[PDB]
RNA sequence: GAAGGGAGCUUGACUGCGAGACCUACAAGUCGAGCAGGGACGAAAGUCGGGCUUAGUGAUCCGGUGGUUCCGCAUGGAAGG
RNA sequence: GUAGCGAAAUUCCUUGUCGGGUAAGUUCCGACCCGCACGAAAGGCGUAACGAUUUGGGCACUGUCUCAACGAGAGACUCGGUGAAAUUUUAGUACCUGUGAAGAUGCAGGUUACCCGCGACAGGACGGAAAGACCCCAUGGAGCUUUACUGUAGUUUGAUAU
RNA sequence: AAGCGACUGUUUAUCAAAAACACAGGUCUCUGCAAAAUCGUAAGAUGAAGUAUAGGGGCUGACGCCUGCCCGGUGCUGGAA
RNA sequence: GGUGUAGUGGUAGGAGAGCGUUCUAAGGGCGUUGAAGGUCGAUCGUGAGGACGGCUGGAGCGCUUAGAAGUGAGAAUGCCGGUAUGAGUAGCGAAAGACAGGUGAGAAUCCUGUCCACCGUAUGACUAAGGUUUCCUGGGGAAGGCUCGUCCGCCCAGGGUU
RNA sequence: UAUCCGGGAGUCAGACUGCGAGUGAUAAGAUCCGUAGUCGAAAGGGAAACAGCCCAGACCACCAGCUAAGGUCCCAAAAUA
RNA sequence: GGUAGCGGAGAAAUUCCAAACGAACUUGGAGAUAGCUGGUUCUCUCCGAAAUAGCUUUAGGGCUAGCCUCGGAAUUGAGAA
RNA sequence: UUAAGUGAAUAAGGGCGCACGGUGGAUGCCUUGGCACUAGGAGCCGAUGAAGGACGGGACUAACACCGAUAUGCUUUGGGGAGCUGUAAGUAAGCUAUGAUCCAGAGAUUUCCGAAUGGGGGAACCCAAUAUCUUUUAUAGGAUAUUACUUUUCAGUGAAUACAUAGCUGAUUAGAGGUAGACGCAGAGAACUGAAACAUCUUAGUACCUGCAGGAAGAGAAAGAAAAUUCGAUUCCCUGAGUAGCGGCGAGCGAAACGGGAAGAGCCCAAACCAACAAGCUUGUUGGGGUUGUAGGACUCCGAUAUGGUAGUCUGUUAGUAUAGUUGAAGGAUUUGGAAAAUUCCGCUAAAGAGGGUGAAAGCCCCGUAGACGAAAUGCUGACAACACCUAGGAGGAUCCUGAGUACGGCGGAACACGAGAAAUUCCGUCGGAAUCCGCGGGGACCAUCCCGCAAGGCUAAAUACUCCCUAGUGACCGAUAGUGAACCAGUACCGUGAGGGAAAGGUGAAAAGCACCCCGGAAGGGGAGUGAAAUAGAUCCUGAAACCGUGUGCCUACAACAAGUCAAAGCUCGUUAAUGAGUGAUGGCGUGCCUUUUGUAGAAUGAACCGGCGAGUUACGAUUGCAUGCGAGGUUAAGUCGAAGAGACGGAGCCGCAGCGAAAGCGAGUCUGAAUAGGGCGAAUGAGUAUGUAGUCGUAGACCCGAAACCAUGUGAUCUA
């Protein structure tokens, strides 16, 4: 703003007798180069819902998974080695081709690394999961301990 | 401001002060004291534990305002005559923590 | 999170200017002196649409006095004349028939001094 | 039919109020039957909360005087409210 | 309120009255004194010399004027070269009378007027230039004054310490 | 020939050069020296390496003739019951 | 959705519903077989506005839903830039130049010569300050020079202060 | 339609005409009230032009019709009724 | 070479102090304050004022009320003619 | 033929439409650079000469960059492996597998000015002394080292003056100055402004100035907070709360404790007393001793010579880390094209589908990324060790010690939210002036009781504040009038005596392939010919708007009074988004611009020369209402911890609501007034709230934008003028 603007302290011409539009300084906000009035300033835009809400939102939407039947559960994903190929062979396997939320347990380290470069998956710690993930995924890929972890959480 | 008309505040005279001993107590109601079962103890703590009070204040004071219909003992830092009536007659008891 | 000026100014300018092609000089080449003649325009526009009925009834009732006269008749008359006998034909249609059919003006004419003299 | 005038006795030129009204931007202003307390006058009815009615007045802050079963910075006092 | 001076750098009434000067003098000079409202160091009165001081008269001198005429040069004017500015809502930008925010190129009625220029003038465009300095207002500003209010540097007086 | 200013000077750079300022002269008053006065918080300076025939301040303004009355009021100076 | 009845001027101002701009998310698209942008057109909607063609252009951009705003200009004697009007107008800044010859693409303006004219207690000759290479030599004619220029205190390259 | 409760205002320069008064001179396009209208914030028709007068309130299209004020010899629509 | 802005200097004019001096210039407090003037950008629909009262160091400002708008509650329907 | 009547066409110029140019630089797209932050690092540099400069160094050298007479660089240790001699072309001359250029660590050199310090001085210059060395036969000349001032310590000399002291000399010691326009503490300390005036008050202990600093500072180990009975240094965050209070009781100002968290750490002297030393039984130095409030300590008795700890150390050893690096998967064809990454067909890789570049948009072409690996040298951190420094229990009180011109009081100021007020508590100046354990201070005047503590001595990490810089990133941040003033040789040009003010200016193309040659011309500039996908991409170079200027012409225009239009319309010309079309338009009707401000403006009231761009109700924190969602007599977390700068989880301290009435004690569906079971007021009967989102309005902030004359505080000016 005009305040912060570099220069800008005398007063560019005398009030009277120019002729001239009359100024107070060369950085006023209709100079060219001149501050700027309001616009943009640092600020935060979070903010917290209640409780209750954000508990109800997230098992409204793992809620509406089910319900669609877009929620595929495994019994376990174990890869020997992190293989990117491998995991893309599971999802073929249980014939998931869109977006898909992999939720996996901690410490499944090696399917998480697999399955994480894949330009469809997006892979999330059943502790860590969030609306915003699950509302994104068109399935989500579950394995049971994970499902487990949720209910406890939930 | 009354654009240079005495305000309103300036009219009226100061009143009273504060009672820097001034106590307050957390008020119950015998409509509450019915939500519990009959022979429960009812003390402070119970009362917070149960979030019907939540801030206790100089302490709780029991009222009259509803019918009782539990027999019930009753902790309390006070009670209205009425309510210590009421408690009693229900079969009750009353002690002043 | 900035919006420039863009496009749209000079789109919204243009459209006045088109709309003032023709004017003379300044008042079809410069948006302030165009928009201040559309503007004109518009209310010129706007009142000349309810002028113009009036114009052409004007127009058609000359005429037919014109006619009338020459059929031994005023206007003030032949209308009367021609109410007298429910006729409903309008003034359009009747200064129509004036310059172009005289002989079915001439009847017309006829009908309404005869509804007069009765 | 006095609200004008005179006489006797008196102090209602009362205390706590006050349904409801008028006036009114507010703050204010005006009228009020009636209830209770305790009275004046009158045999009684009953009248009396000043004067025939309408002017004779000034917000708050601050300070003085009197009363008060109110408060009293650990407690009892006090200081001060 | 003395001396002195007085219609004055002071006299409003006032071009006071009288005299001088002029054919004619609200100015000027001399005098008078009802000094609206002179006056003795914020000096009174007078004064040789001095003054790009103010005032009146005269001689000389003249285009200052009667009353304007001619001539020289620079600009202006034509041509070649170079080439701004203030102003500017758009303008195909008449006159009279009237109307209208009461003073019209633009509105009404009437009149006049072929199209485009060049050299001149300045009546109008309430012409340009400067958000009027006059006037009023703002619970504006500034400089200044004082026996305005409240302070205060200094100066001084007392107690006290050294 | 009259007014004003004695005079030579000085002044509003850029609308006023004058009757305005200065001036020599007059007068009043302060100042005994670390003088008074002034600059400075102070130190330190000017006054002045001067000393009442000197220095500061106020007024008047060459020269000539003169400069009347009032000390109640306000200042200053002195007094001290 | 249909019918009927009624209603629909409007400043300050209140309410409602929308258009368009940039960006984010998601989805679904379009682009060297030509995106955005620009330009023209006789196109659509009740309005802000939206399409579709031709041309230009040469690499990014729509659409739907939601979200966030440096979100819309015609006026502030507004700021910046560009360009007009006045206008081929004012002005071209105290004074004498003439002609012949030369140079050169080009000469009133540069060089040479002759005459003429001007200053001469200066417009001459020295120096201090200040300026700081403007000095000399050879080139140049973009710009600067109030015209011109082959010329210059200008530009280019060398050199010069013992 | 009125109330009452709440959110958001703007307004505190008014003008003229008719009628009733004051001030003024029984002047003012004056001034100050009361009352109605219009303008303000209202386009259209009439009053030559002419905010406030007369008629009348524009959501739009029409080269249809009937009227209001005001008009009908020509400009200029309609009676040389 | 010296004197510097709460200042200097002034033969005194508010006169000079770097082309505007009743208090220099520059930077900062600083986006001083401005009941004052100017400006404030797309569209359509519904409704639509006021220029008054009271009080005001108040009079071209402001506050409450009056007049407008949006939502709501309720009624023995209380409004208008 | 005569007469009467009608009578087109022409354009000196102009208008409209259209087409094509020019000028100019908007728009679009793009980006060298910015903006706001996050994580980590680093938080100082200087007499061993700094920051910042001047002048120099290149084969050519004007500028920038780098370097300093060892000058476009030298040495050394590592990295890297083919070009390299900057910008920056062009020559010229060279270097490089004997490993160059280049990258990182360490070191050498580092002119002159500058605190600048041998002296002087108008900065980058001048002139010296001493000693050694050097040139000359010799003087002159040259090089090197030392030579400021003050402070510390020491030594010698040494006055008035006898001793002395002062001074003087030398040696020794550590300071000066600059910053990072930030943060901290302190001294000094405004005004505009608000209060609708203004003085108390507010702005505000703010701006400015000055001092001192440190990487943080400050505070800090109770003469405390309290009175639930208890807590146990300090700091900071949430909350208490806009409460208690202060206040021309106005405008405003405004806590603290409790509670919840971040972080946590406690220690030294003085004194008593002891030992030694020295002089003059005390009195100073040294060492021991001892350190406190359930009083401690001395001192006297006993018993232990351990037990633990540390906020120490250029002490190593070790690990890790920072400063270069190495490695790092997978595609070919087909169509369009100048060019493929695009299209189409089949593949392949993925612990790598982050990102950037490549002739258009690339997982598989390149640089990279995931991942793996890497350090000679020098820092940093952590451990281990070493060294070092602290670290005693019990019982007695006879006596001694436990901070004096102090605490405190009067007067005058100031700080505490608290403006002298009833005013504690803290501090300054001045004067007066205590007690000391049976003692002293405090618990908001004061006293008594009770409780809590032990001043007048010192030190102390962490949580906290800030970012000039460095490294790695981020963004519903800017995209050349924006974003830093500065994307570009910017604090430059330019302006000013000076302080100081302060610009403008980005884009050819994929690649210069930057137009050989020819032609007009003195050139400039053009036309060909070429390059190119494109030259109307030709360097004023992407796109190329509008104003403005011009060329061509389809229609109109020389009897007309014109806010320039609109409505009606002949004629002429032309044929589109194919529409009851388009351009022009004789002629006729109606008709005084836009805006602002007004009772009223065409107004002869204001504003705009035109065009383009830029240019004004926003955000944060609170209040309140509507709407929406969740929960519901309940609602909800704040700080903080973990987590991607996210969601989320925990966190119930706290806030709102469920009870009101009263000034208050207090009572309570009632309560207050009152003598009152009266009346009346406010409430209950007669219940919905709360968290968040969103919108309207308000408050605090510049608060919709622009504008004073002015006020105040540092500085710069007597080159004009007095
Ligand atoms: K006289
Ligand atoms: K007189
Ligand atoms: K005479
Ligand atoms: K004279
Ligand atoms: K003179
Ligand atoms: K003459
Ligand atoms: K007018
Ligand atoms: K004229
Ligand atoms: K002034
Ligand atoms: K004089
Ligand atoms: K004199
Ligand atoms: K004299
Ligand atoms: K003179
Ligand atoms: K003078
Ligand atoms: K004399
Ligand atoms: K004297
Ligand atoms: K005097
Ligand atoms: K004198
Ligand atoms: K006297
Ligand atoms: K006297
Ligand atoms: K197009
Ligand atoms: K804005
Ligand atoms: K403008
Ligand atoms: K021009
Ligand atoms: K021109
Ligand atoms: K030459
Ligand atoms: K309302
Ligand atoms: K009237
Ligand atoms: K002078
Ligand atoms: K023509
Ligand atoms: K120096
Ligand atoms: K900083
Ligand atoms: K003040
Ligand atoms: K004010
Ligand atoms: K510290
Ligand atoms: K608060
Ligand atoms: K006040
Ligand atoms: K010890
Ligand atoms: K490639
Ligand atoms: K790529
Ligand atoms: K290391
Ligand atoms: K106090
Ligand atoms: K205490
Ligand atoms: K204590
Ligand atoms: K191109
Ligand atoms: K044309
Ligand atoms: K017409
Ligand atoms: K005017
Ligand atoms: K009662
Ligand atoms: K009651
Ligand atoms: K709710
Ligand atoms: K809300
Ligand atoms: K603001
Ligand atoms: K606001
Ligand atoms: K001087
Ligand atoms: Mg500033
Ligand atoms: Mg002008
Ligand atoms: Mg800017
Ligand atoms: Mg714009
Ligand atoms: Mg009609
Ligand atoms: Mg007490
Ligand atoms: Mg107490
Ligand atoms: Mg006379
Ligand atoms: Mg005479
Ligand atoms: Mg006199
Ligand atoms: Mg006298
Ligand atoms: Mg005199
Ligand atoms: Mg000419
Ligand atoms: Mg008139
Ligand atoms: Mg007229
Ligand atoms: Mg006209
Ligand atoms: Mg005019
Ligand atoms: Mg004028
Ligand atoms: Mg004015
Ligand atoms: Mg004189
Ligand atoms: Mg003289
Ligand atoms: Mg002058
Ligand atoms: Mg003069
Ligand atoms: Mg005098
Ligand atoms: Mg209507
Ligand atoms: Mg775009
Ligand atoms: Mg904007
Ligand atoms: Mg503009
Ligand atoms: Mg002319
Ligand atoms: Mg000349
Ligand atoms: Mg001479
Ligand atoms: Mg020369
Ligand atoms: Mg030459
Ligand atoms: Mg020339
Ligand atoms: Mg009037
Ligand atoms: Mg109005
Ligand atoms: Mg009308
Ligand atoms: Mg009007
Ligand atoms: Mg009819
Ligand atoms: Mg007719
Ligand atoms: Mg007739
Ligand atoms: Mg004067
Ligand atoms: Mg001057
Ligand atoms: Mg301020
Ligand atoms: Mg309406
Ligand atoms: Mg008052
Ligand atoms: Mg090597
Ligand atoms: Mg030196
Ligand atoms: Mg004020
Ligand atoms: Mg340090
Ligand atoms: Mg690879
Ligand atoms: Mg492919
Ligand atoms: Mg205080
Ligand atoms: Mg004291
Ligand atoms: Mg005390
Ligand atoms: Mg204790
Ligand atoms: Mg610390
Ligand atoms: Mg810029
Ligand atoms: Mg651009
Ligand atoms: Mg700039
Ligand atoms: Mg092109
Ligand atoms: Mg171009
Ligand atoms: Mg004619
Ligand atoms: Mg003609
Ligand atoms: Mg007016
Ligand atoms: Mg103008
Ligand atoms: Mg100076
Ligand atoms: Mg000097």
């Amino acid at each position: 703003n005009r305040s912060a603007v570099r220069g800008g302290g005398r007063k560019p011409w005398r009030q009277k007798g120019t002729g001239r539009a009359r100024q107070g300084s060369i950085r006023s906000p209709q100079w060219r180069g001149g501050g700027v009035v309001f616009g943009p300033t640092p600020r935060s835009y979070s903010y917290k819902f209640p409780k209750k809400v954000r508990r109800l939102a997230m098992k409204s939407v793992l809620s509406d998974k089910v319900a669609e039947n877009n929620l595929v559960a495994v019994e376990g994903l174990s890869f020997d080695a992190p293989k990117t190929k491998e995991f893309k062979q599971v999802l073929a396997n249980l014939s998931i081709d869109t977006k898909v939320l992999v939720v996996l347990e901690n410490g499944n380290d090696f399917a998480a690394l697999s399955a994480r470069n894949l330009p469809n998956v997006s892979v999330v710690t059943s502790d860590n999961v969030s609306v915003l993930d699950v509302v994104s995924a068109n399935k989500v890929l579950a394995t049971q301990t994970a499902l487990t972890q949720i209910e406890e959480v939930l | 401001f009354e654009g240079g008309q005495t305000p309103l505040f300036r009219r009226l005279p100061k009143r009273g002060f504060t009672n820097i001993n001034r106590k307050d107590y957390a008020v119950v109601n015998l409509d509450t004291l019915n939500r519990f079962e009959d022979g429960t103890e009812v003390t402070p703590v119970v009362l917070k534990e149960a979030g019907i009070v939540k801030n206790e204040k100089a302490g709780i004071k029991v009222l009259a305002d509803g019918e009782l219909t539990k027999k019930l003992t009753v902790k309390a830092a006070k009670f209205s005559k009425s309510a210590q009536e009421a408690i009693e007659a229900a079969g009750g008891s009353i002690e002043v923590i | 999170a900035r919006v420039k000026g863009g496009t749209v100014t000079r789109k919204r300018r243009k459209k006045v200017l088109k709309l003032a092609k023709g004017y003379y000089g300044s008042k079809h080449t410069l948006f302030k002196s165009a928009k201040e003649q559309v503007m004109n325009s518009y209310y010129y526009a706007f009142r000349d649409r309810r002028q113009k009925k009036r114009d052409f009834r004007k127009l058609w009732i000359a005429r037919i006095n014109a006619a009338a006269r020459m059929n031994g008749l005023s206007y003030s008359k032949l209308m009367h004349g021609l109410k007298l006998a429910e006729i409903d034909i309008n003034r359009k249609m009747l200064a129509d028939l004036a310059v172009n059919d005289a002989a079915a003006f001439t009847a017309l004419a006829e009908q309404a001094k005869d509804a007069l003299s009765k």
